[PDB]
């Protein structure tokens, strides 16, 4: 959040392309992730601190 | 002036971690052809025969000189592409082993 | 081909093409040198050596009708013999080449 | 189908490979690195096994791929190499037990019931420990110490544990330092970790705290476990000089048994020169404060251990040989006069514009005036007292007594007839040389004998036996002991030629 | 009257009882042969006959 | 006197290292006496093996560039020479890393130039040492043995030079990867690119066009004419003076954007495009077939290309 | 493939170490022929290079 | 019937007060050339290999007999364009120097 560096992608399948960190005003960011899989098998997505 | 294909203690092609084969240069070449020639006993090379050690002529079968298992045993170190000439031969015959034991030279 | 041998410097004459020729060759810093004679004229001196170019480079000289001499790999006088190899073509062959050249 | 090493064998083997049984002269080097254990020496064989036990970063990798490419006139090799470790500090107490390569991560199933018992000053033992995940030897390795700090103990409430990979060993680590002792012991429990771990199985190096010591007295502890060497040294960084003149002080207290070389720069050589006047058995060398080390100071080392004693003409010059990868230090008359003085050894230049010429000059060592100087001098009677002293060896364990009578001396000549026959072919004696009249003064007044001179003349040896009688301290009681003295022509090699031709 | 024998395993001696490599090569390019040399003209022979 | 011309109109001359030595040992022996002695130990004796090897020293690196117009010559004058019209030389770039992965144990500093492995053996050294956080996570920097443009699984990889307790040399594909060149064009590729250049400036406009429009895949056949006119020629071609009549035929033409692409690469410079009669083949479109702007640097253009009328027989 | 050397210094011999006189002289010719024949050409090479 | 340039003690020109190279006439020509001979070490002389005293390897280095090293300096005095032959040779070998003397004969 605070420097603004996308830090870890992992890959199981071939889904992931890239991911991207874009500034704005008053601590607030914005989170962009691009999947590509061949499946299509899309289930949930989850959220949560680290 | 020599060359070829390293092999394991067992006469296998043996491979390297990147999975290549290794072309020997000059001196281990020697060693692995002299090793192998002396292990390859005669009556079996095809286009070639009476070449290789006689075994089962001149050193298991009962003998009277023992001459003729040096002198087979010296042909065959000899006739390698690199080898000039036997410094020393033993053959010990002590127990039950038939000990052998060689220093050949080489051009190189 | 042209028989050679593994030493650095040599001279060797021969009869092909229906014409007599003379090609000395010899190791200058680097790379290697050779000079081209024929029908005791000389031709060509100090021409660099490369594999696949052809050694007579200027238009008049290599034929209306004669031949001419590529080594297939860089020269090397330790090599000579095992591997490196130097071949003579006539008109029609060389010509077909040089076309397949472009 | 059956195998042909049932009935054929043959090992094969490169060339100039010579089996050899007796002393062997070859280097000792005293690292502070924290791998080896206290009191454990290690042989190597060859430049990869110190590369896969150490590691190319490893300043020990270096030395002995310096060490190991070398080739004396007559092609030979050093062809070993020994280490040990000096503790510089006070350590905890640690144990370590595995060698072979046990670690395949057969942790998985081994969960129930870990009851590995860990022997201290009380006895104590661990609970279960979870190893069927077996994810990585370093997270069991973290979770055996969480399950060990888990205990009360004080040693045992900070301990720490660790995994080399390219060596195999696991080791265990006290929480004070310089003081305790450790012990592990396996037990009846059948899925019990000490009997798959390295240590409580068999060979296992268990260590106990202790204190700083002097560098003399961990060089003395070396000996103790093992003597089978020459020409020690310490590695790392440079010692200052109070440690180095009570190293000196102590080899000098051995007769002839080794040699102690250093490392110094040209303006110390003022300071260490002073303080080492006599005591034999030590090498100085000049090193270049501007370029790297280059480890000049093996050289010696690596010409002794280059040196084949069996076989004729073995006694080399220490004058002109040559190190292709080492650097260049001094290149003026002067300097090269003072050092010489100084009784230093460098690599000097001969020239520049050409191929350069440089070697090793000076073979003097450092000593007092009735010791010899000249290093294949030291050489030569490090190798005779060994071999005299392993010749008396096999009479006393071979004859059933030596009666103290003429034919007992008799025996003993004979059997030092052989030593001296391979000595005299060898070349560590010479013949033929003058002797100056105080030099014919000097042998009459040490063996009562006249005429012995003449005998040293033409053989180059005088033997003498005789026996007598006295009392031990241990014990008031007396026995007989034999003395014999022994004098010979030392060896000499060529350093000064002069020349002179006339036309008629 | 004498006898022929034109087999490949001939080349395969005493050094070779413990090689699984080479033993394994040479009697593979033995059925190659046997598979694409000599049954192929039985077969050709037992198609041909009418 | 003993100087020999050397350079000659059919080239330059060597002579062999023995026939040196003896004109200089002539031009010393008659400039001093000739009882003089010529030895290596004596001055003089220096002074010949000096001058000797200068002069033949010098006489051969001035033979080495006798000819270097022709493209035979190699090594910075040939570079240049190519780079006249094009050329690219060192392209020696080995693929540094950003973001790699380890986890080992808390506070420990792994050395720098360590060594790691991948699957098919290559070797990668690291660059900067750094200290290890407690959670097991930091981010390191790379680069390889050989200076190779080397491709690199991305798998989970090995150590070879192993500090302690530092395991997991371990991929993210958050990792910046570069593809390094590799010293691509040594010397005769240069050549065979100089020899490709010569063959496509050698077409003229016709000829440039068709050899082009061959090498599109998928393409069967192409006719190509110029009217050159206003009148017929051999279809009714009075549209312009001078335009393109171009037809072309494809078995889908798969790639639509290319056709236009490579006819892009042909024009002569001075002659318009579109071409029609109302009766002619048809055009694909009305104004334009919608080409690219320019790959290098530039902007957009039109073009205009028809197709045959099918038929059945 | 085998090297060669070319350098003037190959003619001075260690019988002359202490020799200000024969030794300056060779090694003025070296940096004579240093100047007026190499450089010189490394300059033309540099000039022409366009 | 040879020549030379004088050198002093070092091996350099010597020139005299009127600062002219002298040009040395027989016999003293042939003492210069004889030192600079035995001075002048194996592997030195670039276009001739295989010339001069082969001091590293058959003097300083440990020998077996010493009669080589005999023959390379009884060679290395010959070979000059005057020297005829050698009358003593003595190589002394005494103490810690290695003792040389030779006396040596001219045509004149």
């Amino acid at each position: 959040l605070d420097s603004g560096n996308v830090i870890s992608d992992q890959m199981l399948d071939s889904s992931v392309v890239s991911a991207r960190m874009i500034r704005l005003e008053n601590g607030w960011w914005r989170c962009v992730l691009t999947t590509k899989t061949v499946s299509s098998s899309f289930r949930a997505a989850y959220v949560a601190p680290a | 002036s020599t060359s070829t294909i390293r092999t394991g203690t067992n006469n296998d092609i043996l491979l390297d971690d990147n999975g290549n084969m290794v072309i020997l240069r000059d001196v281990e070449a020697c060693a692995q052809d002299v090793r192998a020639a002396m292990l390859m006993r005669t009556g079996e090379n095809i286009f070639d025969v009476n070449s290789g050690v006689g075994y089962f002529e001149y050193i298991f079968s009962p003998q009277k000189s023992y001459d003729d298992a040096r002198k087979s045993i010296a042909d065959a170190i000899l006739s390698s592409p690199d080898v000039t000439g036997i410094e020393q031969l033993d053959i010990d015959i002590t127990g039950e082993v038939f000990g052998v034991d060689a220093k050949v030279i080489t051009i190189h | 081909k042209i028989p050679l041998t593994a030493v650095p410097n040599q001279a060797i004459s021969f009869n092909a093409g229906s014409s007599y020729w003379k090609i000395r060759l010899y190791q200058n810093m680097d790379m290697m040198n050779a000079d081209i004679s024929r029908d005791g004229v000389i031709v060509c001196h100090g021409v660099r050596c490369f594999g696949g170019i052809p050694l007579l480079q200027y238009s008049h000289q290599y034929r209306p009708d004669y031949g001419n001499f590529v080594f297939d790999r860089d020269a090397d006088w330790t090599l000579f013999g095992d591997g490196i190899n130097l071949f003579y073509l006539d008109g029609a062959e060389f010509a077909e080449y040089q076309a397949l050249a472009t | 189908m059956i195998s042909q090493s049932r009935y054929i064998r043959i090992i094969s083997g490169v060339g100039a490979a010579a089996p050899v049984a007796g002393r062997k002269l070859i280097l000792r080097v005293m690292t502070t690195n924290n791998v080896i254990p206290p009191g454990i020496v290690i042989e190597f064989d060859n430049a990869n096994a110190v590369l896969s036990y150490f590691g190319a970063q490893s300043e020990e990798y270096q030395r002995a791929a310096a060490y190991f490419k070398f080739i004396s006139k007559s092609v030979n090799s050093p062809s070993s190499i020994s280490f040990a470790r000096w503790v510089n500090t006070a350590i905890a107490p640690m144990v370590v037990g595995d060698n072979l390569p046990k670690t395949i991560a057969d942790f998985a199933g081994f969960s129930a019931g870990v009851l590995t018992i860990m022997v201290g000053a009380a006895e104590q033992n661990i609970t279960a420990i979870d190893t069927s995940a077996a994810t990585s030897m370093d997270n069991v390795a973290s979770i055996i110490q969480t399950e060990i700090r888990k205990n009360a103990d004080p040693q045992l409430a900070q301990a720490t544990v660790t995994w080399n990979q390219n060596t195999n060993q696991f080791t265990l680590v006290g929480a004070t330092i310089g003081t305790g002792v450790l012990a592990v012991a396996k037990s009846a429990d059948p899925q019990d970790m000490s009997t798959a771990l390295g240590w409580s199985t068999s060979n296992v190096v268990n260590v106990a705290g202790q204190s700083a010591d002097l560098p003399d007295a961990a060089v003395a502890k070396s000996t103790n476990v093992s003597n089978n060497f020459g020409s020690f040294l310490f590695a790392g960084a440079p010692l200052d000089n109070d440690q180095i003149k009570a190293v000196s002080a102590w080899n000098a207290a051995q007769n002839n048994q080794f040699i102690y070389t250093v490392a110094t720069s040209l303006a110390n050589l003022g300071t260490l020169f002073t303080l080492v006047n006599g005591n034999a058995g030590t090498a100085l060398n000049v090193l270049s404060a501007t370029a790297a080390n280059d480890f000049v100071e093996q050289c010696p080392s690596e010409i002794l251990a280059a040196t084949n004693y069996d076989e004729p003409g073995a006694s080399q010059n220490y004058m002109y040989y040559q190190f292709p990868g080492r650097n260049i230090t001094v290149s003026d008359d002067t300097v090269a006069n003072t050092v010489d003085k100084s009784r230093g050894n460098y690599i000097g230049v001969t020239q520049a514009n050409g191929q350069q010429l440089a070697f090793y000059q000076r073979g003097i060592l450092c000593g007092g005036p009735t010791d010899a100087v000249d290093m294949n001098v030291y050489a030569n009677e490090i190798w005779l007292k060994s071999a005299i002293a392993q010749a008396l060896l096999d009479l006393f364990l071979n004859v059933n007594a030596v009666p103290a009578s003429s034919t007992g001396e008799a025996m003993t000549l004979a059997v030092l007839q052989p030593v001296l026959d391979k000595a005299t072919a060898n070349g560590t004696f010479t013949y033929g040389k003058e002797i100056s009249a105080v030099q014919q003064q000097y042998i009459t007044q040490v063996t009562g004998d006249r005429r012995a001179w003449r005998q040293v003349q033409t053989l180059g040896y005088w033997i003498n036996i005789t026996f007598s009688s006295y009392t031990n301290s241990n014990t008031g009681l007396t026995e007989w002991k034999a003395n014999y003295t022994l004098i010979y022509s030392k060896g000499d090699a060529i350093r000064f030629v002069e020349g002179s031709d006339v036309m008629i | 009257l004498p006898a022929y024998n034109s087999d490949i395993q001939q080349a395969l001696k005493w050094l070779h009882n413990q090689a699984p490599g080479i033993t394994g090569l040479i009697q593979r390019k033995a059925q190659w042969y046997d598979r694409f040399s000599r049954q192929f003209w039985a077969n050709w022979e037992r198609d041909v006959f009418h | 006197m003993a100087n020999y011309n050397y350079i000659v109109d059919t080239g330059v001359i060597v002579a062999d290292t023995a026939d040196v030595l003896s004109d200089v040992e002539a031009e010393f022996r008659a400039a001093l006496g000739a009882n003089i002695n010529l030895a290596a130990s004596t001055p003089q004796g220096s002074l010949v093996a000096a001058e000797a090897i200068a002069r033949s020293s010098v006489m051969r690196n001035e033979a080495r560039i006798a000819n270097t117009i022709n493209p035979n010559v190699s090594f910075g004058t040939f570079l240049d020479a190519i780079c006249a019209l094009m050329g690219i030389e060192r392209g020696s770039d080995l693929s540094t890393f950003g973001y790699g992965v380890q986890v080992t144990g808390r506070s420990q500093t792994r050395i720098s130039t360590g060594s790691r492995v991948q699957t098919p053996a290559g070797a990668i050294f690291t660059v900067m040492s750094d200290v290890t956080i407690p959670a097991g996570g930091v981010a390191t920097i790379d680069i390889k043995s050989q200076e190779y443009g080397n491709i690199p699984l991305p798998v989970g990889n090995l150590i070879i030079i192993d500090g302690t307790i530092g395991w997991s040399g371990a991929k993210v594909i958050a990792s910046t990867r570069v593809d390094p060149g590799s010293r691509q064009m040594s010397d005769a590729e240069l050549k065979n690119a100089r020899v490709n250049r010569l063959a496509i400036q050698g077409r003229n406009s016709t000829m440039a066009i068709k050899a082009y429009v061959s090498a599109v895949p998928n393409v069967t056949s192409v006719n190509v004419i110029e009217n050159n006119t206003g009148a017929v020629q051999v279809v009714n071609g009075v549209s312009f003076t001078l335009p393109y009549a171009v037809w072309v035929c494809v078995a889908g033409n798969p790639d639509k954007q290319a056709v236009a692409d490579a006819l892009w690469a042909a024009h002569n410079g001075g002659t318009p495009w579109d071409y029609g009669a109302t009766n002619n083949g048809v055009p694909v479109d009305g104004p334009n077939g919608v080409p690219v702007r320019d790959p290098a640097s530039g902007r957009k253009y039109v073009v205009k290309w028809t197709t045959p009328i099918m038929y059945d027989g």
